[PDB]
């Protein structure tokens, strides 16, 4: 179990990771399920362009939010 | 459904005006107080601050001790910025959860940069032989708070 | 060793401290605690432990009118939950955002 | 405490995280220079 | 008289009481069919 | 019957005493609550 | 015409909030106290120390007061005074003495 | 606001004579706010290293509630320290014994166990019945609020309550009651 | 209510029944479909030991219970207002219906215990000489389980034992 | 004057204690969690 956690870099609590929904690591994340809190994310105003990348954030709901703090 | 002990539930009811009432009402006392504010008449200010990870509760020509290191030349004025609470004798003004800078303002000197006394840091084992002393020092730096200046602008 | 031990625990006394003080106020106005500082949340207001205390020794106007606050606040709630539809928003009952 | 409601508004869990709160550069020069960044 | 942890009528006549926070069995035909509850 | 001022004390002596600093101390205007001191370059 | 809170004591209270949305305000008049809730100031003052005969002799009466205890008793009163146990009133050890700090620090 | 030093201080950690009623009230939810106040947990100033901690009065004590049973199996014990010389007894034979006894071991028990509960047990006056030297009465404060409401007997209720409250059952004319 | 009436006259004895007026159920029940006089008066749930003015409405004028088969009430509804007579009385409420005896309000004991939600008689119940520490403790018992069903504006299930 | 025997929580012979309302709501809170967990792993 640990080593599974070790190889989703799920090593710190209580901090968001992101992977892929493929079952390849579905394996994975089935043998901790219990250990775990999974959350699809979502993305309301789309993929992050190149320019909006110092400005994207995390929002809890699992949202991620292109621009942020306009001036 | 008669009085009984349990029919009739063990607390005051409630009423809250129709927020017509209250839209009104509200706007009224809000003016009221900014033409306090136009006015002056508050004699001395006090703001709840947050500043360098901690709340303080400010008022004109004080002293804080800062934990942390902050670059500014020794004698720069100042302006905090954000400021949770503000407050003043008759009347108190506060953010959600920060005020506008415009709505406020607060200019605060820094006075001393220094180096803190030494803090003894100590983990022992009982008989597995490992002490580990350590004595640690931390930068600290000493603002006076000058000004809490307030502007008439609300609405 | 004691006196690092210590350093840590001065951290949780002082937290309790606060909160007994706080508590004593919130008492003084004929409202608990837990009621205090949640519906005082559920306004926006972020304040400390410390700055609260604070501003219930040094500032009884100031809080008494917090938990004036806090107290409309919860009855509002009260009837946000009992009166079972979206329409109303109690005055402080919505949620701002930032700007 | 509180982490459930913010939650439900769509903050932070913590007060702390990611909230203006955090997020704006609490102090200026009074001349109005922006101050140097925070390490945070 | 007789405690027991289980009681039963043992004729006719005897009786089921609760007295004093106990069950007892009462019988005036004869005595001894008394029993206590434990 | 308008409330000038008011004060706490160990006998009803020192309180007439304090509650008359107190008055004495609104009537001239040197009030903790008074405007804190200016300091600016005109 | 609604506050949560009794306007009887400290502050009549006001809440209000901003048009914009983004401000609480507060009106907070101190509410001072009705010349009804108040009763009389107590005086008593009176001096039978004189002797018709010779107020010298009177006048050096009201200084002819002053008396003498055992420590135990002595405490036992003093205790009964301020309302602690007889032990707050015992002395305290050379030891105990010598190390009260010298200069204390004060604030204000 | 604006105080001289002394006095201001002297305001601030003043101590009170509080008053509480007794009648009809379990000593328990009596004891608790009994000890809140002599504690000076009510003073946002509190601190534990500070004196504070405000006088109660107590009075008619006798006529203390207690709730279950309990006046039947919660037994007080002691001990003289003699062998055999070990007591049980009934809180019902206790408080036939002495009236103030009962209230005062809910409230010494309630305290925290270091020296100054010796000390806050001082400030702690207990009356069987409304019987207070006018000392006492003099310098009495305020009035705290009955922790418990009493249930009223049948014969406190006006006759207007009495109407008020609708027949539920139409009993038979022919039965005999 | 029917009145028994004796009379000793002369060496000739008249025993006779004479009949009072019964007070009738007021007009307009909340669940007139609803059955048991408790359930239809909405009250079910919610009456508590300190409900005399619906207690009194059974029992008799020396105090005890009345037939549930002339009361009617639902069995489940009988045997909690039955406790709660019991707890009511020994609570010291309804003193009216105390059985009156022209000597016995003489001989004074001491003035009665205040006592309320007490479930037991208090010539049974033992003293408990024992205690127990805090995983074996004996409970002493409050209010009764029959009740356990009222309704609790505090969300806190009623606390029975202590 | 009620004893444990031998030592607390490890014999055949144990302290016995009980659930509390509190562990129910523990437990069923991460029951909930995981049910939305093996619910967003379906598909
Ligand atoms: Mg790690
Ligand atoms: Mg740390
Ligand atoms: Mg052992
Ligand atoms: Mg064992
Ligand atoms: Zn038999
Ligand atoms: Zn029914």
């Amino acid at each position: 179990e640990k080593d599974i956690i070790k190889m989703l870099g799920l090593e710190k609590a209580h901090t968001p990771q992101v992977h892929k929904n493929i079952p390849s690591v579905n394996a994975k994340l089935k043998v901790v399920k219990h250990l775990i809190r999974i959350k699809p994310l979502k993305l309301p105003q789309g993929l992050p362009t190149e320019e909006d990348m110092a400005n994207t954030c995390l929002k809890s709901n699992g949202e991620l939010v292109v621009r942020w703090l306009l001036n | 459904v008669p009085k009984t002990s349990l029919g009739s539930p063990p607390w005051p009811d409630i009423v809250l005006p129709d927020p017509v009432e209250e839209t009104r009402h509200h706007a009224e006392v809000v003016g009221q107080v900014n033409e306090l504010i136009a006015a002056g008449r508050y004699g001395r200010l006090f703001a709840v601050v947050h500043f360098a990870g901690h709340q303080w509760k400010v008022t004109a020509e004080d002293l804080i001790l800062i934990e942390n290191e902050l670059d500014v030349a020794c004698g720069e004025r100042i302006r905090l910025e954000k400021v949770l609470l503000v407050g003043a004798d008759n009347f108190t003004l506060l953010g959600k959860p920060l005020l506008g800078k415009e709505l406020v303002r607060v200019e605060a000197t820094v006075i001393e940069k220094t180096e803190s006394w030494p803090k003894i840091n100590m983990k022992f084992q009982k008989r597995k032989n490992y002490q580990r002393k350590r004595i640690t020092v931390n930068p600290q730096t000493v603002l006076r708070i000058n000004s809490i200046e307030i502007a008439p602008c609300l609405c | 060793v004691k006196c690092t031990r210590a350093r840590r625990l001065k951290k949780r006394s002082l937290r309790t401290l606060w909160i007994n003080r706080i508590t004593a106020a919130s008492q003084e106005h004929g409202l608990k605690y837990p009621a205090f500082i949640i519906n005082l949340i559920k306004c926006q207001v972020e304040l400390n432990r410390k700055v609260l205390a604070d501003l219930a020794i040094y500032e009884p106007k100031t809080f008494k009118s917090l938990a004036a606050l806090a107290k409309r606040r919860r009855e509002e709630g009260f009837a946000a939950a009992l009166g079972d539809g979206k329409e109303p928003d109690g005055i402080f009952s919505r949620v701002v955002q930032h700007r | 405490a509180g982490s459930q409601w913010r939650l439900q508004q769509g903050f932070a869990a913590n007060p702390s995280g990611y909230g203006p709160l955090t997020e704006l550069p609490d102090w200026s020069y009074a001349d109005g220079r922006p101050a140097p960044p925070m390490k945070g | 008289f007789k405690t027991k942890g289980v009681l039963k009528k043992r004729c006719r006549d005897c009786y089921l009481v609760k007295r004093r926070g106990r069950w007892f069995i009462y019988c005036k035909t004869n005595p001894k069919h008394k029993q206590r509850q434990m | 019957r308008k409330l000038i001022a008011e004060g706490p004390g160990e006998t009803v002596l020192v309180a007439e005493e304090e509650a008359a600093r107190v008055a004495l101390r609104k009537l001239f205007g040197f009030t903790e609550n008074r405007r804190p001191w200016d300091y600016s370059k005109p | 015409t609604y506050s949560s809170l009794p306007d009887d004591y400290n502050c009549k209270v006001e809440l209000a909030l901003t048009s914009d949305g983004r401000t609480i305000v507060c009106y907070h008049p101190s509410v001072d106290i009705p010349y009804e809730h108040t009763k009389p100031i107590p005086x008593x003052x009176x001096x039978x120390x004189x002797x018709x005969x010779x107020x010298x002799x009177x006048x050096x009466x009201x200084x002819x007061x002053x008396e003498h205890l055992e420590q135990g008793p002595m405490i036992e009163q003093l205790s009964k005074m301020f309302f602690t146990t007889k032990h707050r009133w015992y002395p305290r050890g050379q030891y105990h003495r010598r190390r009260r700090k010298p200069n204390p620090p004060k604030d204000r | 606001s604006s105080f001289s030093k002394a006095p201001q201080q002297w305001a601030t950690f003043a101590r009170v004579w509080y008053l509480l009623d007794g009648k009809m009230q379990p000593p328990g939810k009596l004891a608790a706010m009994a000890s809140v106040k002599l504690q000076g947990l009510h003073k946002p100033v509190y601190h534990q290293l500070s004196d504070c901690g405000d006088h109660v009065v107590i009075m008619n004590t006798r006529h203390i509630a207690f709730s279950g049973n309990k006046w039947e199996q919660k037994v007080y014990s002691s001990h003289t320290g003699y062998p055999g010389g070990f007591r049980q007894v009934t809180a019902a034979q206790l408080h036939q014994k002495d009236p103030v006894a009962i209230v005062k071991l809910a409230i010494y028990g309630m305290l925290p166990k270091n020296l100054h509960r010796r000390t806050m047990m001082q400030r702690l006056h207990l009356f069987p019945d409304e019987d207070i030297p006018e000392d006492i009465l003099k310098n009495l404060v305020e009035e705290l609020p009955q922790p418990r409401k009493v249930p009223r007997r049948l014969d406190e209720y006006t006759q207007e309550e009495i109407e008020a409250f609708p027949r539920v059952w139409s009993p038979p004319e022919d039965y005999r009651l | 209510f029917r009145e028994v009436v004796e009379i000793l006259d002369g060496k000739t004895t008249i025993i006779e029944g004479r009949i009072t007026e019964t007070p009738q159920e007021s007009p307009n029940p909340p669940n007139p479909t609803g059955q048991c006089p408790i359930c239809r008066w909405n009250l079910k749930h919610k009456y508590n030991y300190e409900d005399v003015l619906l207690l009194s409405q059974f029992i008799r004028p020396h105090g005890g219970m009345l037939p549930r088969r002339i009361t009617g009430l639902c069995q489940e509804e009988h045997l909690k207002i039955e406790e709660c007579v019991k707890m009511a009385h020994r609570a010291g409420l309804l003193p009216n219906h105390r059985p009156k005896l022209p000597e016995g309000f003489v001989p004074k004991s001491k003035p009665r215990l205040n006592r309320y939600l007490t479930r037991w008689s208090p010539r049974s119940v033992k003293p408990i000489y024992n205690k127990g520490h805090r995983w074996n403790k004996v409970r002493m018992p409050v209010g009764s389980p029959l009740l356990k069903d009222n309704v609790s504006y505090s969300g806190r299930p009623l606390l029975l034992y202590h | 004057r009620n004893r444990i025997p031998g030592r607390q929580w490890i014999g055949k012979h144990r302290r016995p204690r009980p659930v509390s309302a509190q562990a129910k709501q523990n437990m069923i809170r991460r029951l909930e969690t995981e049910a939305e967990n093996q619910y967003w792993l379906s598909r």
